[PDB]
């Protein structure tokens, strides 16, 4: 199928930025004194 | 004889080293 | 545990013994090239022995297990 | 006879940087002479 | 620590942990069969480099000669 | 049959084995004679 | 806190931990090879085993099925272009599903052994402290490899019990699974006979499992013991890195060489086949039997097999590619459709006239076309002013016996130049460049990149073996030297044998 | 292609100069790890062995890091004794002054191949007894330089030598 | 469950951050070109 | 009452002017027969047969030009063994024959794993971690991968490096024609390394040595320094202070710095040894296919990158038929690629 | 596409530069 | 110029998987009780 060529970027940083910035707050909460 | 290992290591490289120079040296009177 | 270098070098005993064994070895080495037995112990062409009067092309090696018998072929093309 | 020092260090040192200047100046000459002179 | 059917099954297995026999006990038999597979190895690499050579055993894909 | 490179197999083999069987058989040698001294 | 290249040393001492991780790693190579087989099925094209077989499509894990096997799909075809096959559950797709459902069970044992890490099992009895009876685990782990090891042989590999390997003829037109007897002699150490692997398999699985049996018996020497650190698990990390490095450098070379287990209907030809001519000696001598048996010319090369002749096309040459040059080899010079038939060179007077084919080595070639003495007669000049030897000069053409072109000459000198430059390359084919937007520049082979990566991933193995060895036999000063080190145990005179207190 | 084009035009890689720039820095990287390694395999133990060795020295700490005495007997057993650095500050002269001098020797290799004193030429240097030429490696090098000189800068030459 | 005494703490300080991502650009600036080929 | 065993090792381990240990019974031997082999092969033996070179001081070459050269290639990949089928026991035969070539690698490959294990040796008997060793697995990387690698992959022995100066300048000259090795990014790191690490050595040493702490009255400042002392001899706060002024940052760790310096040219030269094994199957970095489709098309378009192609073309024309001399390779005057007038 | 790729990165490594020195971990000591 | 489709994709992931990782470590050694 000719598909938008910038659709598998778009998609992966669709995911990859608002996953990895979840990540980045989710292990520095965890890593908090407990 | 009392041979050490620093005199055996000594010779190895030192005895040949003499006999090649001498090798060359009678190379530079060959003439084509 | 061993004499140190300097002592050695700068003892009589040492300059006796090698003012001989070292100008030996020299004159032998001398002697293995200017008897021409460093050629033939080694198979290096002397200046005449490169190529036949005729020819000029290389005696390259072409056959692996042959080589040793194609290198005596090569070598009796030149007298 | 073993004695170290008999022959001071620095005669041992002069006579041999002349042996080696002699024989690679013998091969320099060689350079230029016989085999390898392009000659 | 939690035991387990199948732990209580394979216990004598994991029992004997820094047992040793005594000194050099079986090295020298070792030695002896680390030669052999040296030589073994020796024997394969040389006949895949044509250095040693066999009656019968033509290293090629064809089989002739 | 035994194969001119088999015959050169087993020459580089025993070649091998004499040069380390000569070489261990000295080190050992000298060793004995040589020990550390030990309190 | 653990420096990030050390966070998972926190397994060292954790056994249960380290089956998980362990078992992870399992889950992810099993389900790599799962998903590598289904992306690889829904890409192939199976159509064309002659002139378009897997190792020109970039198939990778595709060979490893066949190699063992697996050769039907559930769709009714087979790697050998039969139709109307049933291969039962163990097709291609069937591997790949396996695989999966493996890698999903092995997710699922992970969790389980993550979580209940304190088993009893992993304690010492006598200290409570968790151990690991590494020694005896060899003598258990190498009985079990000597038993599958000999199965794989005397079963499998046999047809006994099994679907035999795949083998075929000596110029890789026939190629099938077969079931092979195993080769006692001493053509079983020839690479080239898959007898011989059918009989290592069988001889050295019991060899593995009589020293399996030992080593769950007879306990190390004290002496062995201590000097390689037994009772350290990373001592094993160290001498297993060091076989698999020496393994991986094994496959890497009998895949390069070619052998019985890479054959060339699965992995592509060799380099070294168009260095020796291998194909193009073979064409030869079918062509002079033809001729010497009454065959027309036409005749002869007509009766040259399509994929023989394209076994003799530098395309296919493994050493022709380049590192970013990515995909399957029909990316660069297009999906081979047919033969065009054998190019004769001709010059006026009729002398025939050959190519001089293109090396390995050479990224170009000139064109120069030798009779058949090796005297210089025609080529392609670069400055015109004094050429001698053009084709217009030398009244070049260009006949074609076999393939598409039979019977058609070609006296066009730009066309017969433009045939003379496909010549370098060997047998000269037509090829569709459009499907796949062919940019006309050589790849190599899965036999290239196979070989690339396991030589290359077994010397950074090498550092692997070194690095951790280093850490079994320094244990002890990892964190650095006794602060208060002996200046006589380092400095000269003090003691007489080296590192020893007692030799004062 | 500055290099490539230099090679065919002074022969860089038979002048002693560029030689010496080679020693400089091959010498240098291999000086730089074996002192980099001595260092580091003489660290004193001041770290547990959970943490990096690195937290082992505090910035401007006043006792040295390493033992260097240890250093010395490893490297002086690996050689022998007087061919290894037992003085740091006599070490350290050394680490600045091979690779320094070498890149010296190199940026004048560069400096006068720009008047044109080039690399040594032993093209047919060895001539057999009725004056063949017999090539050495020397020659094959020739034919690499040609094969650039020929190609470079192909319509920038109108005359049969390249003079500058 | 009973917790793992195995456990440890990690860190990167910031300045093997700024080495770290020094390597990991200057990596991309280099092969990016032979990715684009 | 001790075994022999023990007494062996004792002996082998006492110190003495050059250590022996284990690893010297692999070292010392297999150290000597390469070193000797190269000063015997270039001092007497020729390269006539298997290259049509000369390369030994006893015809005429000289010290930059002498070599123990490569087999022929009809050799293939043999081990050239003095017994072997090909020599079959003459030691003349066999100099002829390039023996002397695999005798050296061979001997050459095992005498680095003896020194490698030297330097284990010692560290365990001294006690220190062996650092050394570890930063010594990039020189065995880059033996390995450029003198046994590489030829295996390639047809045979004859395409390795040869040992000589000359012959490892046209090694170098062929990689850039046939390869196009200095476009490849694994020898870029290569060169980075190498560089970082001459930088290195030379930016430490000048920095320890012009932030020495005057510990004596004399203006040459050598003696001022005691190997036992407790004290840095140089200023780690000024020297950091200078380089972070001058250049923006500064080394504050002395651990740290000396593991970068092992870290740099040991990276730098294992990179470069995966570019060669890519290469021993002439997977190279050869072009970029976006360029060579725009020049094709567009006559116009020029980079740096397609000139440096047009000379790789000139070398592989102008060298191959004397550099390879097994192809019988003649190529009229007329197909040699060459520019205008030269 | 790639000229933005390019120069993207070399951005960040400028960036990196001037965080590298000025935000850097001070020394001190102790 | 007719650069490789994936050369962005390729690029952006060797870039952003590393780079995240590291900065997900330094984030969670901050945010520990000093
Ligand atoms: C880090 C470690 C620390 C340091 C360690 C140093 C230790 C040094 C000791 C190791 C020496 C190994 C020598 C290997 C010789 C070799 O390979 O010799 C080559 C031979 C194969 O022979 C070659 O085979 C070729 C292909 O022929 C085949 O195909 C032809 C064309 O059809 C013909 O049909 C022919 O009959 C058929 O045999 C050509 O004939 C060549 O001329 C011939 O030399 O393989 C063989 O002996 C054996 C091949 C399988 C084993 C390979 C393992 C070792 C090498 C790993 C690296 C592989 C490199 C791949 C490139 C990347
Ligand atoms: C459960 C049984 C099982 C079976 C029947 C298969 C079957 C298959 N696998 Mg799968 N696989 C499995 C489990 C299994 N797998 C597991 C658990 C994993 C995760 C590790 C994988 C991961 C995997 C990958 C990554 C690949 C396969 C592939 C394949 C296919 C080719 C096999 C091959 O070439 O092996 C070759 C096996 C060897 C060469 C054996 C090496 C043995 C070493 C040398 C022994 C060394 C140590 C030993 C103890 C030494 C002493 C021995 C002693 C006897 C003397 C075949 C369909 C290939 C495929 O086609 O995928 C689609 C493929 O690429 N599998
Ligand atoms: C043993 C490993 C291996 C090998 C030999 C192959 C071989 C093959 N693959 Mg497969 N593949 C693999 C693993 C492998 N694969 C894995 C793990 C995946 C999941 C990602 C895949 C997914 C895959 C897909 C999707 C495709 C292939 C395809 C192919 C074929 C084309 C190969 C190619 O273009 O590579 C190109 C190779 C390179 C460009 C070299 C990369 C070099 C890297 C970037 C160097 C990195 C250096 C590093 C940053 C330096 C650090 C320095 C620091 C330490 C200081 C070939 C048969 C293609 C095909 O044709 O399928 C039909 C295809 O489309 N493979
Ligand atoms: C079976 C093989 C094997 C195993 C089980 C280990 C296991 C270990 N290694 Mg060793 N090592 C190996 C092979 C192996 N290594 C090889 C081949 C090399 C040379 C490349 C090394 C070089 C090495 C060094 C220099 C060090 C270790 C260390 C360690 C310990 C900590 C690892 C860690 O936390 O990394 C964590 C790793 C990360 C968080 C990210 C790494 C990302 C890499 C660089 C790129 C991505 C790889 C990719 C995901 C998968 C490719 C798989 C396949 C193609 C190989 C652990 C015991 C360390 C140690 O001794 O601690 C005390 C240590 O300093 N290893
Ligand atoms: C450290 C010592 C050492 C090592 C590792 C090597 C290694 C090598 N040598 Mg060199 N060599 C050495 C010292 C060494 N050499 C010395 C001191 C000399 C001067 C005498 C030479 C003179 C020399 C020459 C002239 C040549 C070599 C060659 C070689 C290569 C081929 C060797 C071979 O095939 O041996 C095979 C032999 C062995 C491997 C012996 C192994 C013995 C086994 C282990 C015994 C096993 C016994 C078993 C347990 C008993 C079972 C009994 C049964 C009934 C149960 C190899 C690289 C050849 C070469 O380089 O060609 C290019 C070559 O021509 N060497
Ligand atoms: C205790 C033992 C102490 C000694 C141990 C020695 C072991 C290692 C020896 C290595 C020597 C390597 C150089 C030999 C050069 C030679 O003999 O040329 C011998 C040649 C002979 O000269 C040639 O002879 C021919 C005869 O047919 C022709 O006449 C040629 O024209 C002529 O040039 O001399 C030269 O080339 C000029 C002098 C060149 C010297 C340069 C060496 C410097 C570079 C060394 C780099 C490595 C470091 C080695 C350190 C030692
Ligand atoms: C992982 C987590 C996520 C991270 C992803 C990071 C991606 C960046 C790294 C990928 C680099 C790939 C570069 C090529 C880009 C490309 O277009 O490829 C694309 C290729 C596929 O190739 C495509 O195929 C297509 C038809 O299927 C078409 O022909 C396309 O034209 C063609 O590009 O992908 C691969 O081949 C990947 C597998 C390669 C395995 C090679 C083995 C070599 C391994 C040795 C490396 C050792 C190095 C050690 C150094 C220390
Ligand atoms: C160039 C000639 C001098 C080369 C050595 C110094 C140059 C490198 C500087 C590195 C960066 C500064 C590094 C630095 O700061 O150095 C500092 C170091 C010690 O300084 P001091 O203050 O103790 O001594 C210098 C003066 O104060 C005099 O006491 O200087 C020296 O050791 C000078 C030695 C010169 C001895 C005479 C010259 C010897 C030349 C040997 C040439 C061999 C050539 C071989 C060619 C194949
Ligand atoms: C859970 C479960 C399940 C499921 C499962 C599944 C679905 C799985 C999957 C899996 C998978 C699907 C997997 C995959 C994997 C992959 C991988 C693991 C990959 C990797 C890669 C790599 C590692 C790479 C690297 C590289 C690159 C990237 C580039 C080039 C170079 C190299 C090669 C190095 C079931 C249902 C059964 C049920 C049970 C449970
Ligand atoms: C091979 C072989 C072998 C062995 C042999 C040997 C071991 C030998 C040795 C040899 C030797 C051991 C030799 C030596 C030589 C030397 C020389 C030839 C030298 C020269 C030198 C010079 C010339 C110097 C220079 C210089 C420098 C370098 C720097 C400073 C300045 C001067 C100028 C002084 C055997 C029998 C086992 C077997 C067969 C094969
Ligand atoms: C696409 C890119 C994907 C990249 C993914 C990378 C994942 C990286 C995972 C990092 C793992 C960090 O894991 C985290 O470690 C810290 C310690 O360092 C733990 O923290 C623990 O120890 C610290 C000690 O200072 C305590 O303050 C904290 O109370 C305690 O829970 C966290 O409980 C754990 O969640
Ligand atoms: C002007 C074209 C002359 C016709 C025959 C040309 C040689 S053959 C020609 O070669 C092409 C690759 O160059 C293939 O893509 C094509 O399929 C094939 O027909
Ligand atoms: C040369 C290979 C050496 C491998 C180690 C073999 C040790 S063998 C060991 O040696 C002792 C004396 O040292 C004897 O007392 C003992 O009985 C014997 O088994
Ligand atoms: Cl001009
Ligand atoms: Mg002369």
């Amino acid at each position: 199928m000719e598909v938008n060529q910038l659709g598998l970027i778009a998609t992966a940083l669709f995911v990859l930025v608002p996953s990895v910035f979840l990540i980045i707050l989710y292990v520095q909460t965890e890593s908090q004194q407990k | 004889p009392i041979f050490t290992v620093r005199w055996v290591a000594v010779h190895t490289l030192a005895v040949p080293t003499i006999f090649f120079l001498g090798a060359i040296a009678a190379m530079q009177f060959i003439q084509r | 545990g061993e004499r140190p270098f300097s002592d050695i070098i700068t003892s009589v005993r040492y300059w006796v013994i090698h003012s001989i064994t070292i100008p030996a070895l020299f004159i032998a080495g001398w002697l293995f090239v200017s008897t021409g037995l460093a050629y033939d112990v080694f198979g290096t062409p002397r200046p005449d022995s490169y190529y036949a009067q005729e020819q000029r092309s290389i005696p390259l090696v072409t056959d692996r297990f042959e080589a040793k018998q194609q290198v005596e072929t090569f070598l009796e093309q030149l007298k | 006879m073993s004695e170290g020092g008999r022959i001071p260090l620095w005669i041992v040192a002069t006579v041999a940087g002349m042996g080696v200047i002699v024989i690679v100046g013998l091969f320099f000459y060689g350079a230029y002479a016989g085999l390898g002179s392009s000659l | 620590a939690r035991r387990t059917w199948l732990g209580d099954i394979l216990r004598p297995l994991n029992s004997e942990y820094g047992k040793v026999a005594p000194g050099w006990g079986t090295t020298p038999l070792m030695a002896v069969f680390m030669g052999l597979f040296l030589v073994f190895l020796l024997i394969i690499l040389e006949i895949y480099n044509s250095t040693l050579i066999l009656d019968g055993v033509n290293v090629s894909w064809k089989a002739l000669g | 049959t035994i194969t001119p490179s088999l015959k050169g197999f087993f020459i580089g083999l025993l070649s091998g084995a004499v040069v380390l069987g000569l070489t261990f058989a000295v080190l050992i040698a000298i060793s004995q004679i040589d020990k550390v001294q030990r309190s | 806190g653990l420096p990030w290249y050390r966070v998972h040393t926190v397994l060292i001492n954790d056994p249960g931990r380290l089956i998980a991780a362990h078992l992870m790693h399992t889950a992810l190579v099993a389900g790599w090879a799962g998903s590598m087989a289904l992306y690889e099925l829904a890409t192939f094209d199976p159509s064309d085993p002659v002139l378009n077989p897997m190792w020109r499509q970039g198939m990778f894990v595709l060979p490893f099925m066949a190699r063992l096997g697996v050769t039907g799909s559930w769709s009714g075809w087979s790697i050998t272009g039969e139709t109307g096959i049933d291969p039962g559950f163990w097709s291609f797709e069937g591997v790949a599903l396996a695989h999966i459902v493996l890698s999903g069970l092995l997710f699922l044992a992970a969790c389980w052994h993550w979580v209940y890490w304190d088993l009893e099992l992993f304690r010492d009895p006598r200290t409570g402290e968790p151990a690991l009876d590494l020694p005896k685990m060899f003598g258990i782990h190498l009985f079990l490899a000597g038993l599958l090891c000999f199965g794989f042989g005397a079963f499998h590999l046999t047809g006994l019990f099994g679907p035999g390997m795949w083998v075929s003829d000596p110029y890789g037109l026939t190629g099938s699974v077969q079931p092979v007897a195993p080769e006692w002699g001493p053509d079983g150490f020839n690479p080239y006979n898959p007898g011989g692997v059918v009989a290592h398999h069988i001889a050295a699985g019991i060899v593995g499992i009589i020293a399996g049996l030992f080593h769950i018996l007879v306990r190390p020497p004290q002496r062995l013991y201590k000097a390689l650190r037994m009772g350290n698990i990373e001592t094993v990390l160290s001498s297993s890195i060091a076989a698999v490095f020496f393994a991986a450098f094994v496959v890497a070379g009998t895949m390069w060489y070619g052998s019985a287990t890479t054959p060339i209907e699965l992995f592509g030809p060799t380099r070294y086949q168009w260095d020796s001519s291998y194909f193009q000696q073979e064409i030869n001598r079918r062509v002079q039997a033809s001729l010497a048996s009454g065959a027309t010319l036409e005749e002869a090369w007509s009766a040259i097999p399509e994929k023989l002749a394209f076994y003799d096309y530098i395309g296919n040459n493994p050493a022709k590619g380049g590192l970013f040059r990515t995909g399957p080899m029909n990316k660069g010079d297009g999906i081979a459709q047919a033969w065009k038939g054998h190019a004769v060179f001709r010059n006026k007077e009729g002398e025939e006239l050959f190519v001089r084919r293109m090396p390995a080595f050479f990224e170009s070639f000139p064109v120069i076309l030798t009779d058949k003495n090796g005297v210089v007669k025609a080529d392609i000049p670069f400055r015109r002013a004094e050429s001698k030897y053009s084709f217009e000069q030398q009244g070049v053409t260009v006949s074609f016996y076999g393939g598409e072109l039979n019977g058609q000459t070609f006296t066009d000198p730009p066309t017969v130049k433009s045939y003379a430059r496909k010549a370098i390359f060997g047998e000269i084919f037509e090829f569709d460049t459009e499907t796949l937007n062919s940019d006309g520049i050589f790849r190599t082979s899965p036999r290239g990149w196979f070989t690339f990566a396991h030589a290359v991933f077994a010397l950074l193995f090498f550092f692997g073996h070194i690095w951790h060895g280093a850490r079994t036999l320094f244990r002890d000063v990892f964190s650095g030297i006794d602060p208060e080190l002996s200046p006589e145990q380092v400095e000269w005179g003090f003691y007489q044998k080296v590192g020893d207190v007692t030799t004062r | 292609n500055f290099m490539i084009v230099f090679q065919a035009e002074h022969n860089i890689l038979m002048h002693p100069f560029h030689m010496l720039g080679v020693a400089g820095v091959f010498g240098g990287a291999l000086f730089a790890a074996m002192h980099g390694s001595l260092v580091t395999s003489s660290l004193i133990r001041e770290t547990t062995e959970t943490e990096s060795t690195n937290y082992g020295y505090k910035f401007g700490q006043e006792e040295e890091t390493y033992n260097i005495v240890a250093a010395h007997g490893y490297f002086g057993r690996l050689i022998f004794q007087y061919a290894s650095f037992n003085n740091s500050r006599s070490l350290h002269f050394f680490l600045a002054a091979w690779p320094v001098v070498g890149i010296w020797f190199a940026a004048l290799g560069i400096s006068t191949m720009a008047f044109n004193l080039n690399g040594f030429n032993f093209n047919h240097s060895v001539v057999d007894a009725q004056g063949n030429v017999i090539n050495t490696w020397a020659d094959i090098i020739n034919r690499a330089n040609i094969g650039i000189e020929v190609m470079h800068e192909r319509n920038a030459h109108n005359f049969p030598l390249d003079l500058a | 469950m009973e917790p793992n005494p195995n456990r440890q703490p990690v860190e990167l300080n910031r300045t093997s951050l700024y080495l770290g991502l020094l390597l990991i650009l200057v990596l991309a600036l280099l092969f990016s070109s032979y990715f684009f080929n | 009452e001790r075994g022999w065993f023990d007494i062996l090792d004792d002996w082998l381990k006492r110190d003495r002017f050059v250590f022996v240990g284990w690893s010297g019974i692999l070292l010392f031997p297999c150290a000597y027969l390469a070193l000797g082999g190269w000063l015997t092969g270039t001092t007497f033996v020729t390269s006539w047969y298997t290259h049509g070179l000369a390369s030994s001081y006893l015809e005429g070459c000289n010290f930059l030009t002498v070599a123990v050269s490569t087999p022929a290639n009809s050799m293939g990949h043999s081990l050239l063994l003095l017994w072997g089928p090909e020599a079959q026991g003459d030691f003349t035969r066999w100099c002829q024959l390039g023996g002397l070539w695999t005798f050296i690698a061979l001997h050459g490959a095992f005498g680095l794993i003896g020194f490698m294990l030297r330097q284990f040796e010692i560290a365990r008997l001294v006690g220190v971690r062996p650092y050394n060793a570890i930063a010594f697995s990039a020189p065995i990387a880059v033996f390995v991968s450029v003198f046994l690698i590489y030829p295996l992959g390639q047809s045979s022995w004859f395409f390795a490096p040869s040992f000589g100066v000359a012959a490892i300048f046209r090694f170098l000259l062929f990689f850039q024609g046939f390869h196009n090795w200095t476009l490849n990014p694994f020898h870029m790191m290569g060169v980075a390394g190498v560089l970082g690490g001459a930088l290195l050595c030379a930016i430490h040493g000048a920095t320890v040595e012009n932030t020495l702490f005057q510990d004596g009255e004399g203006a040459s400042t050598f003696r001022a320094f005691n190997p036992t002392q407790a004290e840095e001899t140089y200023s780690m706060v000024t020297a950091n202070r200078f380089w972070s002024q001058i250049f923006g940052i500064a080394f504050s760790n002395k651990r740290w710095l000396h593991f970068f310096m092992l870290f740099v040219p040991v990276t730098g030269l294992w990179m470069s040894a995966i570019g060669v094994v890519g290469l021993a199957l002439n997977l190279r970095s050869y072009d970029f296919i976006s360029q060579e489709i725009r020049a094709a098309e567009d006559p116009e378009f020029e980079t740096f990158y397609t000139k440096n192609l047009l000379l790789n073309e000139g070398i592989r024309a102008w060298m191959a038929p004397q550099d390879q001399p097994h192809e019988n390779f003649v190529f009229p005057e007329e197909v040699l690629p060459r520019g205008n007038a030269l | 596409m790639e000229t933005i790729t390019y120069v993207f990165i070399f951005a960040c490594i400028i960036a990196l530069f001037f965080f590298a020195i000025f935000f850097r971990e001070p020394p001190r000591i102790t």
